[PDB]
């Protein structure tokens, strides 16, 4: 597995994550990405949108660490990446 | 009993009855079978640049019950209801019980891996009850019951160090092995139950009042003292007093004292800034034992580690916990919007801070011809007429600590907080009985291939906790921990949208207020 | 009972009590099913070259429990215990117990090979209480419950030899068939359990103790004797005398001889040049039987295989075992390196030595003309006045042996140590009754597709002992087993990294000593 | 099976042991080899590296009898080969 590690500041917050994984199918053949948020600051009430989709957008997002771990996988083939986010 | 007959039932409660209360817990736990039902011999040797992190040690194939966190008793409310009204409390009695024990086979053939239960499987269970084993609960570990009662739970595996020679992996001629099929343990199938009484040893209240006196300023403020001090000597040498007024609480004299310090550094939280680019390890508080040098969070008992309304802290000196339960092993960089970090503030009236000088003294002899010099101190032990007070228990905190038996010791409290006991709650051990694959012919060697499986089940905890009831005179209104939140977003104390149960502040012991 | 309730409890302990000490040991055990359910007739011509290893007998579709080695009751440091302070100790009772027993039916239908329980099926049990079957247990063999608890076992098959013809593989008209079918079993099913108690008969205690003093130097160094001895004749053949002086041990007189003994032949362990290219069993001891010639070891007791600070072994006066266990019929060339090669130095003071003559001895009739002559001898039976040690007892070996009953014996005690015994623990034999396969037609030919399954559960050995304490008046400190390594690696006596039990050393039982 | 026993003495011990199996598969199918050591001297401490490749380990050996048992398996076809070590 990977482990992208990604930074952000100031007021602003709002962002999107993309999924890349190694191995590209056909495109007859699509894989059901989905996300996983394991670490989060206390404070954050925020939503997740579009998970089992390549691109999950956050939003009100408050200081501090995020863990996600999105998972792809399909014919005979699962895997997952992982991703932190830091907020200052 | 039976297969179609229930052991047990679900028991969640809080029953106050005037000077007692009792709580009482139900959770699901499951069993995995560890290591495959064998002992190993487990060891390191110096990680991270550091080889206090060497050890020389065993894991085994048990796995144990820890419910040594007081959120595993207390449901936030019934915590508040303790911390808003009573001026202390401390255990008296414990009852456990498991059962309607559930042993599932696991079958992985073709990539089918189906799970079925085995009706005839058994687990087994223990409790050391004379403490021939290594205590390993008290040590702010993982694995206990969880907050929230419908969460299923783990149990950890239980392994233990032993002695390792000269700070490598390497044992000793005393190190070491105990083997925990060598107790006698009972044999639960499906229908069986197990169940345990015990009583804590007579222990001091913990005290849950803040005092609302400082230490050096009891004396009555509108009377002067019969005593004088030292104030100059003259033109020719000649020594000068005058009497200590009322209200110098700078000059009074005396009769007790603060507890004893250590200086540890402070760093700022929040708004404070700090220096940039650090790596705390280097230059943090250390003790020696056996040619290696250990941290020694959160330090001994008697100061506090932050002062009221700064944000500056003594991180060493403080109890940091996490907002919500970590995977294993993980080295993620956590930022303080994370953690749940306590604060002693409520004790300053009688503790030094931390990361302040503990005081000054002499250090010459004047003369006509040299002056008074003095030197400030960072560390300052136990004096007599001391007075502290201990370090405050929280709800996501340990409840006991094990007192290590060496025929030696100095006032038996925890560095972590909460009781220190002689004899503790016995540790309780499970295990899954192994079952045998198919073998065919006869050997010598040992059977190595097993049916894989685990097992489930209730344990319901049943303590009874004494009470101390607050005397109070004050007159005008106290401070009481109290549900605010400016413009909520999600309820505290309460599972989300997710499913996901959130905590977002450690809750403390101290509301009430108690002249000193 | 039942099913979902389990039959018996888990109980290894150890518990002393002055005068006895009591051991309970419980394993879990696996059943194979032997032979396919049947009796077969084994047989073996001439082997390796000798016709000593010819036979004629039985296996039976049986299993037995052998406890029969001390460490299956005893863990390192009990052992440890009982050596450093006892003279001696032996076996006053046994209880067994059989429980959770499960059935498993195995069936291998397109390479799946799936296990199942099988609740409604049976194991067969019995005790031989009145020894008429052939005891097969005292003898050396393997399958006993292991020394480490958490190990599990295979139960060995059940076979017998009995009277072949003129050393080949055919029987004679004596020989017997045994069909253990026909005595009276208990059946159980999954919710029974089997319980069997038993006394042993007065037996003398083994001697834990070493010798303080040589046999032949009893005498007070201080005094001469009052006796005298022919020292010579003059030049004319007249007998001269000489008084036996103080301390001059190589001439008093003596009361007492030592034991029996008969030459074994010496090699040398680690640094010691030995004969290069040997085949040992060409010049082995043997004892020829019925026609046969058979190695004899470890010799009969009254000899001592090695000399203290010595590395010379009459290795065939040796007990040899391995490091650890090994498979059915491995054929390798193992080296001292991973043998434990037991010494029995600590009898030297009374037994003789084996690599050397016993002594010699007049072999003419001296006269004017011929002169005295005497001739050595390599064996020496029993003499009027005899003593000598029997061998030790490691906590790798044997406890008991039976003694053939031919109505004539002398000195009970078995060569490999141990407590030799006219009715010693009863054999329990135990086997997965039979369950037919798909059967739609009848026949009068016996049934011969089974459906395949296999049995596994707890059983548990309670075993009391009595003790004889040690009441020395030595001033000096004693020798005491110690867990002395220089460097250690691993622990010995526990789990390595792997989870496999390492035992680097056999563990005799002569520690204490006594003047004799 | 076969059955091939290699020698050694001296004070030099660490030494590697490769696996030959019959029947070799094509570059696509490679097997996962498994060494397990059945019989070693009381005095063995040491260690095992690369069980699972072709080629395993062994270091700090001490005078005795050493047993391995590698296990070459694959695509219906199960083997292994059997290897006695002896240190003087």
């Amino acid at each position: 597995s990977a482990g992208e590690s990604v930074q952000i500041t100031l007021p602003k917050n709002e962002v999107q994550l993309n999924a890349y994984v190694l191995q590209e199918p056909p495109k007859g053949e699509t894989y059901t990405y989905d996300w996983q948020l394991i670490t989060h600051p206390r404070d954050y009430s925020g939503e997740m949108e579009g998970k089992h989709s390549q691109i999950l957008k956050l939003s009100k997002l408050t200081p501090g660490l995020y863990e996600f771990k999105v998972i792809v996988e399909g014919q005979n083939a699962h895997g997952e990446g992982y991703v932190n986010v830091t907020v200052k | 009993d039976g297969v179609g007959n229930a052991s047990g039932d679900w028991h969640c409660d809080s029953t106050w009855m005037g000077d007692r209360v009792v709580t009482k817990s139900t959770r699901t736990w499951v069993l995995p079978s560890y290591n495959n039902h064998q002992y190993r011999e487990i060891k390191s040797g110096s990680v991270d640049g550091s080889n206090a992190n060497a050890y020389f040690g065993y894991s085994t194939p048990w796995g144990y019950f820890d419910f040594n966190r007081f959120h595993s008793h207390w449901s936030p409310r019934d915590w508040q209801r303790l911390i808003n009204n009573y001026w202390g409390f401390r255990p008296r009695s414990l009852r456990v019980k498991i059962f309607n024990i559930q042993v599932k086979e696991v079958t992985v053939q073709d990539s089918t891996t189906t799970i079925a239960n085995n009706l005839t499987s058994t687990v087994q269970v223990f409790t050391d009850d004379d403490y021939q084993l290594p205590y390993v609960v008290g040590n702010g570990t993982e694995g206990c019951l969880p907050a929230f009662p419908p969460q299923v739970f783990t149990l950890p595996q239980y392994g233990y160090a032993t002695l390792n020679r000269d700070n490598t992996e390497n044992p000793t001629e005393r190190s070491s092995f105990f083997c925990l099929e060598y107790f006698p343990s009972k044999m639960l199938r499906t229908g069986n139950n197990f169940e345990f009484t015990y009583n804590f040893e007579e222990v001091p209240f913990h005290s849950s009042f803040a005092p609302s006196q400082n230490l050096f300023k009891l004396a009555n403020p509108l009377v002067d003292q019969y005593l004088y001090r030292f104030v100059s000597t003259n033109n020719t040498g000649g020594v000068q007093f005058n009497k200590n007024l009322a209200g110098r609480y700078a000059n009074t004299y005396k009769n007790w004292f603060p507890g004893p310090m250590g200086r540890t550094q402070g760093w700022n939280l929040g708004s404070g800034v700090n220096r940039a680019s650090v790596s705390a390890f280097a230059t943090t508080n250390r003790m020696e034992l056996e040619g290696a040098s250990y941290q020694v969070p959160p330090q001994p008992n008697g100061m506090t580690n932050n002062l009221q309304g700064s944000n500056t802290y003594a991180l060493e000196n403080t109890m940091i916990f996490n907002s919500q339960p970590a995977n294993p092993g993980t080295t993620a960089t956590y930022l303080e919007g994370n953690m749940l970090i306590t604060s002693e503030s409520e004790t300053q009236p009688v503790n030094r801070v931390a990361y302040n000088v503990g005081g000054q003294m002499a250090t010459n002899n004047q003369s006509s011809t040299t002056a008074p010099a003095t030197g400030t101190y960072n560390l300052q032990e136990i004096v007599p007429g001391s007075v502290w007070m201990e370090r405050d228990v929280y709800l996501q905190g340990p409840i006991w600590a094990k007192i290590p038996e060496t025929g030696a010791h100095f006032h038996p409290s925890p560095a972590m907080g909460g009781f220190g006991l002689k004899h503790p709650p016995p540790m309780m051990l499970i295990k899954n009985t192994p079952v045998p694959g198919n073998i065919t012919s006869f050997s010598d060697v040992p059977v190595s291939s097993f049916i894989t499986q685990y097992s489930t089940g209730q344990v319901t905890v049943e303590m009874e906790w004494e009470l101390k009831k607050e005397n109070s005179k004050r007159w005008n209104p106290e401070i009481q921990y109290t549900n605010n939140y400016n413009d909520p977003q999600f309820v505290d104390f309460a599972p989300d949208s997710t499913g996901e149960y959130r905590t977002t502040r450690p809750i403390g012991t101290r509301y009430l207020t108690r002249p000193l």
